[PDB]
């Protein structure tokens, strides 16, 4: 039960107590996936409008 | 109405409990995966404790204490007893024991062995089991986790028969951590005269498959407390309560109070109860030794109805009221 | 977030007119379009259904459609008839003769562009159009045939908006003509494809509520429409007043529709009380909650105990213990959890609104997506086949250019829908 | 001095942000008009409170904050709230139609149209920082904007601010207040996409806050207002070290080094005490020992779970009020002898302790009573994985039938993203399992 690194200031203090020792995706990759999804939306909508055209 | 789920179909004890619950007309059995239950009769392995107590408007209760495995596993019990100051290495009611891994305190066991044998003070240890006097054959048999502990060479022998036995006690711990000892125990007896050099293991299954005298002294190699008490009086001029039960109650309380901080559900968002099976041995000086604690025990056929009803009264209905066979071990 | 309301044909315009009378009263709008309310909650989301004209008048965002003028002349002379925008009355003269083909392919086709012109004008004045609500019957010609023609044309022009219908399903017990199963079968397939949410209202159920529960020995269409308009007010409460759950058409669909074709809801209302000294008795939350789940308070003539709830939305109106509402709602699910599919967790959502409907201190409205709705489509299919196997009454449709194959295909489509519901009434988790 | 930028996404993020910045102003003596009579350096400074507040020449202290929502009605009440004068229009971003409780709508369909605007508004704030250290991000798991747009923003922030730290305050869904059946889907989808982009995330389960409000504040049916004032207290306890003089957790990097030894296991459990009803005239003031002991009661945790059946990797005690180190050590000693506290073998069994002498500030008129001392414990325990198990189980139930999946595929999301995200959560649960037993 040891107290370590005691720092004291006007606003308070801090310290450590030890009881026992121990025993990425690039910008173009993101926009690739965003545009791929948007193209899937456009395809599904184109199919619907084609269905309604029939 | 109250709802419950059954998740261990192989549990004879809770098969009878669920049948009593339904027979009250105030309980309904849901599908085993329905989360809107009051009571869960859980599975033995990997019970999903983390999904309990998150159902708005449902008080939830489960028939197992998370963390009670520490007490109900061979190796775990040894570690718990030797490392818990409440129980101490200097624990008088638990046989000397060590944990050994195959392929660990295997060194410490050999040290106590060398001291025992060179003094010639009796050196028989127990380990799919086998008892041996040479450690060579013991450590050899394991590598094909395990525990080796001192084999009580001077057990109390019933007469007639010169018979070895063990005492099973059933203990119910409710959601308030009240400890209830079922008034009825049972002695699983050996039908074979105790040979000092199958008659050493009192398992009901072993005594039925490998034993020649299975069921000649008492029905099913099971002697209940009334007959045993009468024996101790006639043979040893004492009672079951004085010579044995005080120690059993002491041991039960010590074990369960030791782990209470780790498993209590007092301020938890779900509640637990559990039925335990404590196994004891008695030596010729009427000293009681704890052998193991079973977390999923069965019951004696003659006692199923009584104990299971007791479980509904004490563990289930106390939480879910509807519209004593136990001895309460106080703290 | 504006909604555009369309009412089509005789049934659609008579129920639609009553709906606007009911919700106009709830929001404080008189037949003049002038607000005379006492609470700011009345105006908070008023623009969902009303446009604001000069002088702070409020005009329903409603388009009235029919192929004959009779019913809409009645609406214009009715109680709140002067509140509707005159240019939003779009009607022909020929009628549709209770004939889906006339509504969908011939008479309706000649009028539909005029309707779409008014729809486009209303939609253009929306800074965030939610979508459309259509009121109509499926058993007639205009609401059923031209109503579903309209839905298809609206989807083509507004494909990313929600389409919601209140659809009155025919029943032989409350019937005008023998061809209603034909018109309804043709329409259901349109709804399966082109709506996001359809409230299934069975005239059989409405009649039985009036007769068995309300003790009206001779129900009229007017009495039936009282129940429908009060139910429509209930199920749209979350769209029209401040709230958290199902506050717009798309969040509602996302909560209620786990599979795209299974979007046909059973609505319910409580309390339903006989007129007399019993009508002044106070309801408790438990009684209100039990009555809202009672089959007799449902309006699709389907027994919910014959299926399972995929999703449920419940709306309570009035001053009441919101804590006690939560309690009783949980009690219903925990007590009869077998009737809620277990593979959609927490599938029952509850909203509370402090403003009670007119004539009641407390009410509850029920929206259930239940597999038991398959009974409604089974009934229609059986009635369809009884006639179609003899090609009875088909000349009314082939005379408008339809072929028998289109009927065969509508029959197969509804049998598919029924079997799709059956897939999930047995699916376990 | 190094600045921190707070970003509030969706309704839950925005309303919690409003609660926090209200509390900050009370704690720092900043009035609703932005003026700070105690700040004697007009129009500038590098004090601790300048980490969260910039300064105008007129002496207004402006939060370094951006609010983003895909519908305007939540952020419109910031524009007209008490502290409307604190924020300028550039800080408040609103769209037209929201994500309809649909991760795909927030991430792909609607997010793609607003992300560049949001980043431009964050860039404006970043340009005012002499040494920006990173971002604090507030959002729900359950909403379509809180889930879907947050993961998109977090991806872009890793690209545009590669070296900066990112912390999360995440609202975990509870059916007692939840608004959508699909919230388990959105939770798993956003956790999967955000995991590699967040350095430390503080999950708050609405279930726990709701029950704390019911039990300790005796509120029979808590509202978001009640919930957010309690959450703002916890958040304030966590950020106090960035905003006041001190030596513990003085920058975002220290949160990671002190609480997160393994990058993927970056979800510390917060526990807070005491929570006392203000409608009580007199309440016995709790000692250091009693509030510290209360840090090990599941009833006081931000996520209901059992730390006894897991292992700790780190533990930080953050005290506010009349607390001296001697009493903390005497409380810890006692608690260590009574409770089940087990650290992983390769971590030291110990506590990093911070004390701020100023007691917690409470909102005038709120539900929380003023206390002489309070504590927030941040413990990285494997027990919090119970929350993942719950969420993953509900996910599995619905996804086995593809319930509601068409809503997501209809926005351009591929079904494979569901199972990819679920396998990631399975690996996460396996990780906690490995550390915890
Ligand atoms: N604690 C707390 N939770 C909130 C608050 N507002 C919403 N929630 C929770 O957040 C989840 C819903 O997400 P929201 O933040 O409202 O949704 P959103 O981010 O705006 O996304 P969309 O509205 O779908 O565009 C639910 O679990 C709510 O219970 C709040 O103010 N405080
Ligand atoms: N140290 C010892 N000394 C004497 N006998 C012992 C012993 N340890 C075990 N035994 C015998 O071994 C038998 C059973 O072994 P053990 O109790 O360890 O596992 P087990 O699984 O068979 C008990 P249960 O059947 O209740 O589950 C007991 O009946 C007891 O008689
Ligand atoms: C509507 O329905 C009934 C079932 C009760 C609930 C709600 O309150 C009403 O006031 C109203 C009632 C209607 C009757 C009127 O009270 C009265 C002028 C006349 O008898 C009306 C006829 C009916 C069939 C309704 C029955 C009441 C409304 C949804
Ligand atoms: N509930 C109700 N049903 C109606 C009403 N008017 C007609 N119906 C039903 O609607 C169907 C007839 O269609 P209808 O709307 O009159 O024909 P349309 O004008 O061609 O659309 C039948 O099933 C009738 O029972 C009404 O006012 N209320
Ligand atoms: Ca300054
Ligand atoms: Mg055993
Ligand atoms: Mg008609
Ligand atoms: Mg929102």
């Amino acid at each position: 039960m040891e107290v370590i690194e005691l720092n004291k200031c006007t606003s308070g203090q801090s310290f450590e107590v030890i009881l026992k020792p121990p025993s990425d995706p690039s910008l173009e990759e993101i926009q690739k996936k965003l545009e791929a999804a948007e193209e899937r939306r456009k395809y599904q909508e184109a199919e619907l409008l084609k269905h309604l055209a029939e | 109405m109250y709802t419950f789920v059954v998740r261990d179909e192989n549990s004879s004890v809770y098969a009878e409990v669920s049948r009593l619950l339904l027979a009250t007309g105030q309980w309904k059995r849901l599908r085993k995966d329905n989360p809107r239950f009051n009571l869960m009769l859980g599975e033995r392995n990997r019970l999903p404790f983390g999904r309990l107590g998150h159902e708005p408007g449902l008080v939830q209760l489960v028939n197992y204490y998370r963390g009670a495995d520490k007490l109900c596993r061979k190796a775990s019990l040894v570690k718990l007893i030797k490392t818990s100051p409440e129980l101490s290495e200097s624990c008088t009611w638990f046989p000397e024991s060590y944990v050994i891994y195959p392929t660990d305190e295997r060194e410490v066991f050999l040290a106590a062995y060398n001291r025992r044998r060179e003094g010639r003070e009796g050196n028989v240890w127990i380990a799919g089991i086998l008892i041996s006097s040479e450690a060579s054959e013991l450590l050899d048999f394991i590598d094909e986790v395990h525990v080796i502990q001192k084999y009580l060479e001077k057990p109390l022998l019933l007469e007639p028969g010169h018979r070895k036995f063990d005492i099973r006690s059933w203990v119910l711990v409710d959601h308030l951590y009240n400890i209830y000892l079922y008034r009825e125990g049972v002695l699983r007896t050996s039908s074979e005269p105790y040979n000092s050099a199958t008659c050493h293991l009192t398992n009901h299954c072993i005594q039925k498959e490998y034993s020649k005298n299975y069921g000649r002294y008492e029905e099913g190699n099971e002697m209940f407390f009334e007959e045993f008490n009468q024996y101790l009086m006639d043979a040893l001029n004492t009672t079951l309560e004085n010579s044995i039960l005080l120690q059993i109650k002491h041991i039960i309380r010590s074990c369960l109070m030791c782990i209470e901080p780790a498993i209590s559900t007092k301020h938890l968002h779900y509640q637990s109860f559990q039925l335990f099976g404590f196994d004891f041995m008695v030596d010729e000086e009427l000293k009681v030794w704890l052998i193991e604690v079973n977390g999923a025990p069965a019951c004696a056929q003659k006692l199923y109805a009584e104990l299971c009803q007791g479980i509904v009264d004490v563990a289930i209905s106390s939480v879910f009221p509807l519209a004593s066979i136990f001895i309460k071990l106080h703290h | 977030r504006e909604i555009v309301h369309i009412q089509a044909g005789q049934c659609g315009n008579q129920i639609g007119a009553k709906f606007w009378e009911v919700i106009s009263d709830e929001h404080g709008i008189d037949p003049t379009g002038s607000y005379h309310g006492d609470s700011d909650l009345q105006l908070e989301r008023i623009n969902v259904y009303y446009n604001e004209a000069t002088g702070n008048k409020y005009v329903p965002r409603a388009i009235l459609v029919d192929l004959e003028p009779g019913t809409m002349d009645s609406v214009r002379s009715g109680p709140f008839g002067q509140i509707f925008r005159p240019d939003n009355f779009v009607f022909g003269q020929s009628g549709a003769g209770n004939n889906w083909a006339k509504g969908h392919y011939t008479e309706g086709a000649e009028l539909v562009d005029s309707v779409l012109d008014v729809v486009r004008k209303e939609s253009e004045s929306c800074d965030c159009l939610q979508g459309f609500q259509l009121t109509h019957s499926l058993g007639g010609g205009t609401g059923s045939g031209m109503g579903t023609l309209l839905i298809s044309k609206i989807r083509e022009e507004y494909p990313d908006r929600i389409m919601n219908t209140f659809s009155v399903m025919p029943s032989p017990k409350v019937s005008d003509t023998v061809v209603e199963p034909y018109n309804a079968t043709l329409s259901v397939h349109q709804l399966v494809e082109n709506t996001d949410e359809t409230y299934c209202i069975d005239n059989e159920a409405l009649y039985d509520i009036c007769f068995r529960t309300l003790k009206l020995t001779t129900p009229t269409y007017g009495d039936l429409n009282h129940l429908v308009s009060a139910t429509m007010s209930g199920v749209t409460t979350c769209l029209r007043f401040p709230g958290q759950l199902n506050a717009d058409l798309r969040k509602l669909a996302v909560n209620m529709v786990p599979f795209p074709r299974l979007h046909f809801f059973m609505p319910g209302f409580a309390p339903l009380t006989s007129r007399g000294s019993q009508q002044y008795r106070a309801l408790t939350v438990p009684e209100l909650t039990q009555q809202m789940f009672d089959s007799k308070n449902m309006m699709a003539a389907c027994d919910p105990r014959h299926g399972r709830y995929l999703t449920v939305a419940a709306i309570f109106r009035g001053r009441m213990s919101m804590k006690e509402v939560d309690e009783q709602m949980l009690n219903v699910q925990n007590k009869n959890s077998s009737y809620f599919v277990e593979w959609i967790p927490n599938n029952v959502k509850t909203a509370v609104c402090d403003i009670p409907p007119r004539g009641l201190k407390m009410s509850a409205t029920f929206i259930g997506n239940s597999t038991a709705i398959q009974e409604l489509f089974k009934r229609i299919s059986e009635q369809f086949t009884a006639m179609f196997r003899r090609k009875a009454f088909l000349h009314w449709y082939t005379g408008e250019g339809m072929d028998e194959m289109e009927f065969t295909e509508a029959e197969s489509n509804m049998n598919d829908l029924v079997s799709e519901y059956q897939q999930y009434q047995d699916a376990t988790a | 001095m190094r600045e921190c930028i707070s970003i509030h996404v969706g309704q839950a993020g925005v309303q919690i942000g409003n609660a926090c910045w209200e509390l900050y102003c009370l704690e720092h003596g900043i009035q609703p008009d932005g003026q700070m009579p105690s700040d004697k350096t007009i129009g500038g400074g590098d004090d601790s409170f300048n980490t969260f507040f910039s300064e105008t020449g007129a002496g207004k202290h402006v939060p370094r904050a951006v609010f983003v929502d895909l519908e305007p009605t939540v952020i419109d009440e910031v524009r007209t709230g008490t502290y409307r004068q604190l924020f300028h229009p550039e800080q408040l971003i609103t769209g037209k139609e929201d994500a309809a409780n649909n991760y795909a709508r927030g991430h792909y369909t609607i997010g793609k149209e607003i992300i560049d605007l949001v980043l431009d508004r964050i860039r404006k704030l970043a340009d005012q920082c002499t040494g920006l250290q990173g971002f604090l991000v507030f959002h729900s798991f359950g909403g379509g904007t809180g889930s879907g747009f947050t993961s998109l923003l977090m991806e872009r922030l890793s690209v545009d601010y590669g070296k900066k730290s990112k912390l999360e305050f995440s609202i975990y869904p509870a059916p007692q207040v939840s608004t959508a059946v699909v919230e388990p889907y959105n939770s798993i989808l956003t956790t999967h996409t955000t995991l590699e982009h967040s350095d430390c995330a503080f999950m708050v389960d609405n279930e726990a806050i709701y029950d704390i409000c019911r039990r300790n504040l005796d509120i029979e049916r808590p509202t978001y207002t009640n919930l957010n004032r309690l959450i703002s207290q916890i958040v304030s306890s966590i950020t106090a070290s960035l905003r006041f003089d001190g030596a513990l957790n003085v920058d975002l990097t220290e949160f990671q080094t002190n609480l997160v030894p393994y990058p993927r296991i970056h979800f510390p459990l917060a526990t807070y005490a005491p929570v006392i009803s203000a409608e009580k005239a007199y309440h016995e003031q709790l000692s250091v020992a009693e509030i510290t002991n209360a840090c090990f009661e599941p009833a006081n945790q931000m996520v209901k779970c059992d730390p006894r059946h897991g292992k700790y990797m780190a533990c930080c005690l953050l005290y506010r009020g009349d607390v001296v180190p001697k009493d903390v050590n005497a409380a810890i000693a006692t608690i260590k002898t009574k409770r089940s506290i087990q650290f992983v073998d390769w971590c030291p069994t110990g506590f990093k302790v911070g004390i701020n002498y100023q007691p917690p500030t409470v909102v005038p008129g709120g539900d929380l009573a003023k206390v002489q001392r309070a504590v927030c414990m941040l413990s990285n325990t494997t027990a919090i994985a119970e929350a993942w198990a719950r969420l993953d189980h509900k996910f599995d139930l619905m996804y086995a039938k593809r319930a509601f999946v068409h809503w997501y595929v209809g926005e351009g999301m591929e079904e494979g993203e569901f199972s990819e995200a679920r396998e990631d959560m399975a690996a996460l649960e396996k990780d906690y399992e490995e550390v915890g037993v």
